[PDB]
DNA sequence: CTTTATTCACAAGCTTGCACAATCCCTGCTGGACAATTCTGAGTGATGGCAGCTCCCACCTTTCCTTCTTCCTTCACTTAGACTACATTTATTCAGCATCTGTATTGTTGGAGTAAGTTCCATGTTAATACTCACCACTGAGGATTCTT
DNA sequence: AAGAATCCTCAGTGGTGAGTATTAACATGGAACTTACTCCAACAATACAGATGCTGAATAAATGTAGTCTAAGTGAAGGAAGAAGGAAAGGTGGGAGCTGCCATCACTCAGAATTGTCCAGCAGGGATTGTGCAAGCTTGTGAATAAAG
């Protein structure tokens, strides 16, 4: 066979973090995997276009922050920017 | 091969009841069959193009998902 | 006997089919329709079961959304019955 | 930009009904719920319910169920609050507050509040009232009866003024709030720290949980300087 | 030195390394700036957590332990920002919102 | 004197403005509106002339296309006067609401 | 500091935009609705253009940023670059 | 060593070399085969030829000898295919197609 | 000392003088043509990139461009564009 | 797959009008123009006009303006032709032909031809008629008057049958046409080459330009086998 | 004709009994992290100059406010038929089983085809240039329109 | 049926100035050429999963009938929008100055790719439960009919 990867264990870890009594079905896991892949493609494509517009050959967290400000609506974008900034600060402050 | 009559009158009635339609005219069903045929041809043509590019003789769910997507009709839950 | 006035069972059907999530077209006629439509593009090709299932989910969702816009057009025309002109207007504004 | 206009005070005879407007501006009206909080000097602040103008979705507190009715009008961007069968314990200040549908978001912008006069989980705040100098450190505890996923907010209220949002998500600072205030804690133990004091900080401080369906405020601390 | 991962360094659940590999091989840019997968993984984890929390709340109000795609559809369509993000998105076996127009009701 | 019946001048205006190509809104009020709107996002911004020009062609094309959809909604209701309910229905079907 | 400039989109301008759209009769409440719709569209496009400008570390909004904003919102504009 | 650019070898006017460079620098794939810019330049040249010839005919039935964007809009919007390709596209200074609904005409 | 901008305004004029010898063009119409060629280039190239990524391939060939033309362009337009691309590739791989 | 249904033969007394339908099936009806030509023994094929159902856009020949009008019905997918004031020289076979809006495309599919019985670029074809054996090579020349940029088509017509498209764009093969037929030439000089013949090549061959506004057919070359 | 007690049918809630999918556990294995080196691309500064402001003006076209008329919208009635609701008959689908074979996938090999580096020269861009086309002014004919005939 | 003043739009003319097509200067990027490496056709095998067929019980679809209620046509009344004139006010095009900011250039230095190793996290397969689906029973409720005032 051929080892196809997904986000099922990651989405399940997030679900047991925010709801430590609530399970999920296989179909809802497929919906969640499609959602994560679709949003990944949208943010990565917007960041790629942002890097291409400014004659840049790298994608940094500034491009990802601007892309998140573009695709996501208002408070969704604000909280996602806060989460991303917090994670990048924690990653830099701890190797 | 006909088979557009297999999309029967109560099936279109159920699809309209899910859409919130209370009263349905008698000429709705043929128009709905034509609309469904046009949409199905547009999706299936792109799915068969994606299948033929892969040198395959089988239309997979991935080809249908890519075809749907290209029309701005992204479908979740099939990979 | 007992007989409901028109529009009562219709509203009951609206509530019932908006409460549930199962598909409303039978699977075999949709499979035959998909195969015959694909016959014009390929002479002898097979179909995954998931492929026909994804096609059915997408087609039913498209038809439900178009019937929502059709009902909005019918209400805007001061009617409660949907006509083919409402479908044509909704598909014209949608760009189809 | 964002403001919530409320009417003047009401002198109502008991047994009648009173309407309350919450005319809104400066933001997309349908994308934010409007919450209603009642404030008495004996029970403190009590969350009543909220209206979502996107789907006109209501949710009320159990002790205000039936007694309060929330409605929305999207044409004039207004939120109406109905109180019927006015009991003599209705002489209170009613605030309407904006809150996004996101779970992390809190009651960020508040209205001025209408003073009406008739003619779960419990937050424990350890200091009822404390005295601080001009440059001391202030620490306020908000021990929770149950568990919340860091869904706690800290508010500051001046006398005869609307409450001001200081801290959301138990650590994040609100818009325009200086970095002297610092929230900390999670789970059932929370704390708010004032770093250095000013003369502005003479106020009453509250903590609100919104991790479960009935939202509960804290008892509040009175902090006065010199 | 025991090979700790980047997600635990950033305090995340979504993989920083897999997101870095997909960003590298996905033909988006010549280089990836190594803080971009941390930001991306944080944004994906936040969106997943918000959707899953609203879906679990819908399942609890529906008196169900497990989340089915109906709960995901009810979570997405009842939120204005989530419905704006996924306006052109079909959720399989999700149904529609219960919504009858006011004229169609009797009297 | 001499007067034209209603709808006669209104049809020659349709025939006149559908064959012309230029902008229908005055340039300076649209530029002031653009600067007023953009001052709520970032202070001391400075647009180019072509940026305001592109904004004007985009806004005028969007408004004209919405007016055709509004006219179709009005004709569907057996009317010739467009109303705000027609604009709301067209924006509802288009996905703008 | 500009204020109340949506009134500069006058009633004859909205009437001309309706005439190009093929409209024969216009109600009196059309103009305020059109001003609101044009305002909402303008804040969406201008917000995306200002985001594209601030990413480029510029204080000047260019026509190319407006073109990217329009392309982003599915309203691709020809003749102004790109 | 000599002459014979890749456009002249393929019998084209659109630059095969510039299209190959834009395909390489556009971050579309890791490699680009050397038949893809030829196919791509041919398709772009055919589409340009079709739109330019229809716009030239529209200018010719206007007692004009210069293509303005009105002629391009008249060429694009009068075709089923072309309108479909460029259906979500705004042309600056192009106007609209002259049409009045039949119920608006007096009788 | 400022750098130079590049466009299709030279080749589009050559195609115009092929299809219409006695016919000029305005600068605004040339801008429309440049935007059109750029837009169609990005559409076909992105589509072909997605086609190569779906099939786990690392190169864009003329088969990917042909399939992208078939997916993007409507019927007779796609037929004649496939004809032109096939004729040009056949002519290019003969010298 | 693509069918162009028509009516039968119409015997018509002079003075009145006659209607001909072109009910079309197997394709998207609005995306292709329907063109009408007529055929007489006296002067052969000549193009009358066309009607584009996408915008109902008509274009007629200069000698058929007023004589012929064209309408379309999108709901029934039909194209109707009216001929008014039928004179003596109007007994003809009237054909409707699908043709795409692309300039390269030609009259690829034809109708059966309604026989109506009543009680500019000059096309020069050098061979009027020729005889051939069962295996030799035939060349037919279609030198034109003005310059057409490869917008020439070659058609084969059996006796009492609709014309069949062989060559479009002066070199490209039509759908289903074998590689025996080969078009060549450009500008003003064009030619059709039959490589090896069969018993089915006994037919009349025509060349049609569509580079200018009035489309003109060829004089016709009769090819008879053995 | 106006409220109101039956009658009625429907969906909702409660209570077991399973079995299908969900959770978890074991095992390889492959992709991620560590670590040192090399190789850049992108941040600091400093310049030069252009283009975006801001102000002044004088004109005249656009806009706004009144007044009158008309004709379009909205309400109220009437009715005709086309829908809905329902019982009965009928046919079709579903679900499980079994066989079958065409295909999708995995594995290996190697040759064709593409990337990379130098050179250089031919092409494409920019600046300077000379007329062309189409834009107003101005008569001038033709239809279109509202009106008295 | 017809006759007629009356504003509005195309059809030509003539001028000319705005822009477009034409002509050097050069620099940059595309072509020639060679080498190195890796990517994907091309067979070969093999399971597997999509096709086809049967079959007996669900299950919906088809049909015909009765009866309601709704779409549509007609009319009349009223008010809200169009057309027009006269006054006012602001857009526009031109002409400055001023400077703030954008794009260019050069440097270098921190970060990102490279590459080899090694392990630990994740995907696949298999037991293991446990939630919700089904079936049956009770119930509250809304809809529609028959009674009483």
């Amino acid at each position: 066979r051929s080892r196809k990867e997904s986000y099922s264990i990651y989405v399940y870890k997030v679900l047991k973090q925010v709801h430590p009594d609530t399970g999920i079905s296989s179909k809802a896991m497929g919906i969640m995997n499609s959602f994560v892949n679709d949003i990944f493609e949208r943010i990565a494509g917007e960041a790629s276009r942002l890097a291409h517009y400014n004659k840049r050959s790298t994608i940094t967290s500034r491009e990802i922050q601007t892309a998140v400000r573009l695709l996501l609506p208002g408070e969704l974008a604000k909280h996602a920017v806060s989460e991303g900034t917090k994670a990048v600060t924690k990653y830099t402050s701890s190797k | 091969r006909d088979n557009i009559q297999g999309i029967t009158k109560p099936a279109i009635r159920r699809l309209a009841r899910r859409g919130g339609v209370k009263r349905i005219s008698g000429l709705i069903y043929e128009e709905t069959r034509g609309v469904l045929k046009v949409f199905l041809e547009n999706v299936i043509r792109d799915a068969v193009t994606y299948t033929e590019h892969a040198k395959r003789k089988t239309v997979t769910a991935m080809d249908v998902v890519y075809a749907l997507k290209r029309q701005g009709r992204t479908l979740y839950g099939f990979g | 006997p007992h007989r409901y006035r028109p529009g009562t069972v219709a509203l009951r059907e609206i509530r019932r089919y908006q409460k549930s999530t199962e598909l409303l077209i039978r699977k075999l006629p949709f499979q035959r329709l998909v195969r015959e439509i694909a016959q014009d593009f390929k002479t002898d090709l097979r179909f995954q079961s998931s492929a026909v299932m994804a096609l059915q989910e997408a087609c039913e969702a498209y038809l439900v959304g178009l019937f929502e816009d059709t009902n909005l057009c019918a209400i805007h025309a001061k009617r409660v019955t949907i006509m083919p002109k409402d479908i044509q207007l909704a598909r014209r504004i949608r760009g189809e | 930009e964002v403001q919530l206009q409320q009417s003047g005070p009401e002198l109502v005879e008991p047994g009648t009904s009173v309407k309350m407007p919450c005319k809104a501006s400066g933001y997309t009206f349908t994308s934010y719920t409007i919450q209603w909080v009642k404030q008495t000097p004996r029970q403190g602040l009590e969350w009543i319910g909220y209206i979502y103008p996107y789907n006109a979705g209501t949710k009320y507190n159990e002790k205000f169920k039936g007694k309060a009715t929330l409605t929305s009008d999207k044409s004039s961007s207004t939120v109406y609050m109905e109180l019927s069968s006015l009991t003599s314990e209705d002489s209170a200040v009613y605030y309407c507050a904006r809150k996004s549908s996101r779970l992390r978001s809190t009651l960020d912008y508040w209205g001025q509040g209408t003073s009406v006069t008739v003619s779960d989980i419990k937050m424990t705040q350890s200091p009822s009232s404390m005295h601080a100098s001009l440059g001391e450190r202030v620490t306020i505890t908000c021990k929770a009866s149950q568990d919340i996923r860091s869904y706690l907010s800290w508010y500051q209220q001046k006398p005869w003024k609307s409450p001001k949002t200081l801290i959301y998500y138990a650590t994040s600072l609100a818009d325009g709030v200086p970095s002297r205030f610092s929230g900390s804690g999670s789970g059932q133990d929370f704390s708010l720290t004032i770093n250095n004091l000013e003369s502005d900080d003479t106020a009453t401080y509250y903590c609100l949980q919104h991790g479960e369906s009935p939202y509960t405020f804290g008892s509040g601390t009175k902090l006065e300087i010199k | 030195a025991k090979a700790k991962s980047r997600s635990s360094r950033a305090g995340l659940q979504f993989p920083v390394g897999r997101v870095h590999r997909l960003l590298r091989k996905g033909n988006y840019a010549e280089r990836v700036g190594a803080g971009a997968p941390v930001y991306m993984a944080a944004v994906l984890e936040y969106l997943t957590a918000e959707i899953l929390e609203l879906a679990g709340n819908a399942a609890r109000d529906n008196k169900k332990t497990r989340i089915i795609p109906r709960h995901l559809q009810l979570a997405i369509r009842n939120d204005e920002e989530l419905n704006k993000l996924l306006g052109k998105v079909t959720i399989a076996q999700g149904g529609v919102l219960p919504n009858i127009q006011a004229v169609l009701l009797p009297k």
